[PDB]
RNA sequence: AGCGCCGGCCAACUCCGUGCCAGCAGCCGCGGUAAUACGGAGGGCGCGAGCGUUACCCGGAUUCACUGGGCGUAAAGGGC
RNA sequence: UGAAACUCAAAGGAAUUGACGGGGGCCCGCACAAGCGGUGGAGCAUGUGGUUUAAUUCGAAGCAACGCGAAGAACCUUACCAGGCCUUGACAUGCUAGGGAACCCGGGUGAAAGCCUGGGGUGCCCCGCGAGGGGAGCCCUAGCACAGGUGCUGCAUGGCCGUCGUCAGCUCGUGCCGUGAGGUGUUGGGUUAAGUCCCGCAACGAGCGCAACCCCCGCCGUUAGUUGCCAGCGGUUCGGCCGGGCACUCUAACGGGACUGCCCGCGAAAGCGGGAGGAAGGAGGGGACGACGUCUGGUCAGCAUGGCCCUUACGGCCUGGGCGACACACGUGCUACAAUGCCCACUACAAAGCGAUGCCACCCGGCAACGGGGAGCUAAUCGCAAAAAGGUGGGCCCAGUUCGGAUUGGGGUCUGCAACCCGACCCCAUGAAGCCGGAAUCGCUAGUAAUCGCGGAUCAGCCAUGCCGCGGUGAAUACG
RNA sequence: CGCGGGGUGGAGCAGCCUGGUAGCUCGUCGGGCUCAUAACCCGAAGGUCGUCGGUUCAAAUCCGGCCCCCGCAACCA
RNA sequence: AUGUAA
């Protein structure tokens, strides 16, 4: 089977030369070598950085796909020289330096996973109904259970966080915690609206019926609740209270105002007779105003998700699972697997790996 | 949907078997198989003739195939040329005394399987299926039959939506045993797919 | 896996157990009658056709 | 020698590609895998130094009805 | 008093045919009621959903999917998975190039498939004593065209089937009514299992259905008398055993018989009620038989077949594994929970079928499965075969038990190349749940339900408690 | 450290003061009725009693410390 | 009480 475990390294390298543009990097690496050779290249050492480390960023690409096309050809002659001589050491020595090139190739395939800051966080998966109706709430449930079987395969945690079962039959919404390694990297290329076309069991006269559902994936960042505030940027003002009180309100600076310098937020207090029973309050309320603003940043980011996703609607598919003629076209890339009821069982590798490009 | 085959329904009442002989537990299977091969070979080669019935008889170690056809000449050949040519091709497979006869089909337009292959042929010729069917039923009634019914099922005219067209005249009492009704089936292979044909001719209440 | 099998069922085996009836008309492996060499479907088709000698619709 | 068109209105039909996508559209409506309705091709129809489109006017509109319409239930008898 | 922007390709009026109504009237069907026995609870068998898995191949989805395609999955089957393999192929036809090719026999390697090989030897048919060239069915390696696919679409299809529904209906021809869709006939009154028939009628006829003609069971007759049967005599070693006879019973063909035919009563008739005769009476009991159409019903995995897809692979061979998994969930069944019962000994009465490495009488060995002898039988002669309930006698005495046989240990028999996964049977021991089952729910109106056994197809064997048949015993209840 | 009332299954609440049993409604899981859902019917699962420290043979319960929570109070200059 | 969307 070893001559078939080098044939899979020939396919994994061609797909690596296709998306990475083996020609637009063999060419770009040549223009960097033409500029850095001149000793008069250190004229603005900032420019030399983005070229000297870029040349090492293109020599980790061009030169690696050169030692994979030549290194595997030297193994196609080393495995037939140990069979026709009964030499059993030439055959331990043509696979050892073959599994090291399978790591040089597997490492360079992590130019698909190393494209997203932090692609190992125990991500979450949000499937929502919408479109189709009761048919799609069934469809959203089938798409729910499908990803569960997916995570069952590659080895993750499937903790459902939040559900909402459909009114008639099905699921309106689900949140799954995909706790694992490279978890966000895998499911990241699933963010979209999956389309289902089939005979609806819910339609009175059993017609052919389209129903949509979405899956949205985000990684895991933590609480990020309260933020520290040192008095080095707070400016506490003091003055006299206003209104009733008598003499002990005329000669007493009992009211306080705490103005935060970088934020620009002001806050006062004057309730109690003591300046520091008021300053206690003014720190309290001040914590509150910063907690509001730092909240408003995140809710603004929340609406950024809402306003950039959308919309579990018709002209909005990424993949189309049509069960009435047995096909699942991923109109993004796009594969055309005919095993509909095998993808619904969790064979999304056919799509994930091919759609990380 | 429902209706039972009208010939299989009258065997030994109004209708007679087409392979008539005896065989025991130990022999029956092998005789029947080659017998169908006899039916197999002849069904293709004798189509051009207008093959209607295939009666077959057997006596200890010898078998006689009596072929009904509308155009006997097309079967026998030139002065008896092919009828001999066939008997040898036949009894080659058979390996026994294969007396190969021919018999007249007095009025093919009262033979249901014949009427059926006509229309099946007609619609492979891209004819107006309704016209074919109306035509077919009219001759069969002209030729004196007390009743006739013809139906064709499939992509009629090539249409994507399959449909069934039939036409009938006089009586066709499929529930009555004592009514003699010939039945026949013909498969029409087209560019867009297969069409099915049923022909019912009511010869009489015998 | 059909024609290879409508064929292989004819061919002699490694052990006499591996032999099995296929319907000589359509190649069916199930409900093959020894007496006819036919499956229940072919048996019904021919019987109605009248091409089974002595065989008839049984009514009692 | 070019321009429009070839589902019905309305004259001119088949092959491939696409697969409620890309797109068409004056109205009815086409496209969710075998589309004479989308794109191309072949073929055809209509005009020809032009051919289409858009805007506007009259016509069809007898749909403001003098020619030449209506009002029980369709729009419409005033509460008397 | 009274706009507009915007927006829609309609909003509407009447009437037609259906469908529906928590509208009416008149009807029918184990639909209910009236009863009998169950399912749901237990244990197990089986199918399914899930989940599990390298794969646990696929289809079936309310009725009408779920002991269904599967009327026989250890390998085969097998369509899935893993690995070892094959490229003109396991199979069809037609070529091109170089060769003998037949056909039979072995070696090594290997889990097999396969791979690498060593041999005998095409007798064919044209010239000749002949060397010898020449025929070609047939093989080897190549190169071809091709084959091959249980891969997709039952929403492109044929065929076949399920279903409403054995329901009483669905239409046509001519005529008449309406601008028209359409109506009339087909409605109405009576009757029937029925659009069954009678009468009436702008209808008059006609077709597909209904009924009948077909099959089994009932009574009787004719023909026929062994391989079947003995009423009578003989012999009878008691076994129709032998003679002898074909009456019987029987067997299997052919007919007869039932048609509301006859009497009484109601009625216009059709028909309805009662009585006789009769084996049988109002359709005698059961079967076959399924209208135009419905469910864009089921089946491309029986087969056929358009289109689409795979060609060192989505083809093909093999070995092994899987289809038999198991936290659970549902359907269908088997065995039960006991005294109208269980067990033991003895002892009667069936039918329909099957039978040549088939059934296997009788004998011997073994507790037994079975093994070893060995008669008979192309089957009314021989065998499977004991029918079981029942009957007679005895034991048990209400106890999770002489109930109940699940589970498990051990020891075997047989089939088969091979019983680890994964066969059935026998024996010893083990002796679980289960004390009559929640909500809910099924079948059956007479030889029916209940209960009791027997046979067959499939099949080496068998996971059959399934299915298709067969007879034995034999109820309850139907006001409505 | 103002006074006094609380924190109990998923939600909302009883049970404390008289120490040994945690109960009610909804929800939830399984089964039914339905062509299907809701409603309805049968059956089930479910709680460190906010914590930390121990009193008592024994703490949801009695007594302190801390953590949040609701209500009241914060007056005379 | 309800049953969307070819
Ligand atoms: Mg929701
Ligand atoms: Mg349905
Ligand atoms: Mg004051
Ligand atoms: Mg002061
Ligand atoms: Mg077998
Ligand atoms: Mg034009
Ligand atoms: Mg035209
Ligand atoms: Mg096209
Ligand atoms: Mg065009
Ligand atoms: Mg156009
Ligand atoms: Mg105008
Ligand atoms: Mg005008
Ligand atoms: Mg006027
Ligand atoms: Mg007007
Ligand atoms: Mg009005
Ligand atoms: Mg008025
Ligand atoms: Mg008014
Ligand atoms: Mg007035
Ligand atoms: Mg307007
Ligand atoms: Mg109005
Ligand atoms: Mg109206
Ligand atoms: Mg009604
Ligand atoms: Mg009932
Ligand atoms: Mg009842
Ligand atoms: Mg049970
Ligand atoms: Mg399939
Ligand atoms: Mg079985
Ligand atoms: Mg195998
Ligand atoms: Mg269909
Ligand atoms: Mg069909
Ligand atoms: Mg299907
Ligand atoms: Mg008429
Ligand atoms: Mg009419
Ligand atoms: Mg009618
Ligand atoms: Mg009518
Ligand atoms: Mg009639
Ligand atoms: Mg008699
Ligand atoms: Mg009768
Ligand atoms: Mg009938
Ligand atoms: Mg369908
Ligand atoms: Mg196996
Ligand atoms: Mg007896
Ligand atoms: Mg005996
Ligand atoms: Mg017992
Ligand atoms: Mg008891
Ligand atoms: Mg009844
Ligand atoms: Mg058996
Ligand atoms: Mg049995
Ligand atoms: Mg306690
Ligand atoms: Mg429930
Ligand atoms: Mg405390
Ligand atoms: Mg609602
Ligand atoms: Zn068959």
């Amino acid at each position: 089977p070893v001559n078939n475990r080098i044939q899979d390294l020939t396919e994994r390298s061609d797909v690596l030369r296709g998306y990475l543009d083996y020609d637009a990097k063999k060419e770009r690496l040549e223009e960097v070598n033409a500029e850095l050779e001149q000793p008069d290249v250190w004229n603005e050492p900032e420019r030399a950085q983005a070229l000297g480390k870029e040349r090492s960023s293109l020599e980790a690409v061009v030169d690696t796909l050169d030692q994979m096309k030549q290194g595997l050809e030297d193994v196609s002659g080393l495995l037939e020289l140990a069979v026709e001589a009964d030499d059993e050491e030439t055959f331990n020595e043509a696979v050892a330096e073959l599994d090291a090139l399978e790591e040089k190739l597997a490492q360079l395939e992590f130019r698909r996973m190393f494209s997203g800051e932090y692609d190992s966080a125990d991500c979450y998966l949000d499937i929502q109904a919408g479109s189709g109706g009761t048919e799609a709430q069934d469809w959203a449930s089938m798409l729910e259970r499908m990803y569960l079987r997916w995570a069952e395969s590659r080895g993750f945690k499937t903790e459902i966080i939040e559900e909402s079962e459909g009114e008639v039959a099905g699921i309106k919404s689900v949140t799954i915690k995909i706790s694992g390694d490279y978890a966000y990297g895998w499911l990241r290329t699933e963010t979209g609206v999956h389309r289902l076309v089939r005979k609806s069991p819910f339609d009175s006269g059993g017609r052919r019926h389209t129903s949509f559902s979405s899956a949205f994936v985000y990684p895991e960042v933590d609480d990020d609740i309260d933020i520290e505030i040192n008095p080095a940027d707070l400016r506490i003002d003091v003055y006299r209270t206003s209104g009733a009180g008598g003499q002990h309100v005329n000669r007493t600076e009992s009211a306080v105002r705490i103005t935060h310098i970088p934020t620009g937020i002001v806050t006062q207090c004057q309730n109690d007779r003591s300046q520091h029973k008021n300053k206690d309050q003014a720190m309290k309320q001040m914590k509150a105003k910063l907690y509001e603003v730092e909240m408003q940043k995140k809710n603004a980011e929340k609406q950024a998700m809402e306003d950039n996703k959308s919309d579990i609607g018709w002209g909005s598919q990424i993949r189309s699972y049509v069960l009435d003629d047995s096909r699942i076209k991923d109109l993004r890339t796009g594969v055309e697997t005919r095993n509909t009821q095998a993808v619904l069982d969790g064979s999304l590798d056919q799509f994930i790996e091919a759609s990380l490009k | 949907g429902n209706k039972i085959h009208p010939i299989g329904f009258r065997l030994g009442i109004t209708r007679d078997w087409e392979s008539r002989w005896y065989a025991g537990k130990k022999q029956y299977r092998h005789l029947l198989l080659e017998d169908q091969r006899i039916r197999g070979l002849l069904e293709k080669e004798l189509y051009s003739a207008g093959l209607a019935r295939v009666d077959i008889e057997r006596a200890a170690d010898n078998v006689a195939v009596t072929v009904h056809v509308a155009k006997p000449g097309v079967v026998i050949g030139r002065g008896g040329e092919r009828i001999r040519v066939l008997r040898e091709e036949l009894a080659k497979l058979t390996g026994k005394n294969v007396a190969l006869n021919v018999q007249e089909v007095q009025n093919p337009n009262l033979s249901a399987p014949l009427v059926a292959q006509r229309v099946a042929e007609q619609i492979e010729r891209r004819f107006a299926v309704r016209r074919a069917i109306k035509q077919a039923v009219q001759r069969v009634m002209e030729s004196g039959a007390k009743g006739a019914k013809v139906i064709v099922s499939g992509r009629i005219g090539g249409a994507e939506q399959a449909r069934t067209e039939w036409a009938a005249q006089g009586r066709v009492p499929l529930h009555t045993l004592r009514a003699n009704i010939d039945y026949g089936f013909a498969l029409a292979r087209t560019t867009y797919g297969v069409l099915g044909v049923k022909a019912y001719i009511f010869l009489g209440e015998v | 896996a059909r024609k290879a099998l409508i064929e292989k069922a004819k061919r002699t085996p490694k052990f006499k157990v591996r032999a099995y009836t296929r319907c000589v008309r359509c190649g069916r492996a199930r409900s093959v009658y020894r007496f006819f060499g036919l499956c229940r479907i072919c048996l019904r088709e021919l019987a109605h056709k009248g091409q089974l000698p002595g065989v008839r619709k049984a009514s009692w």
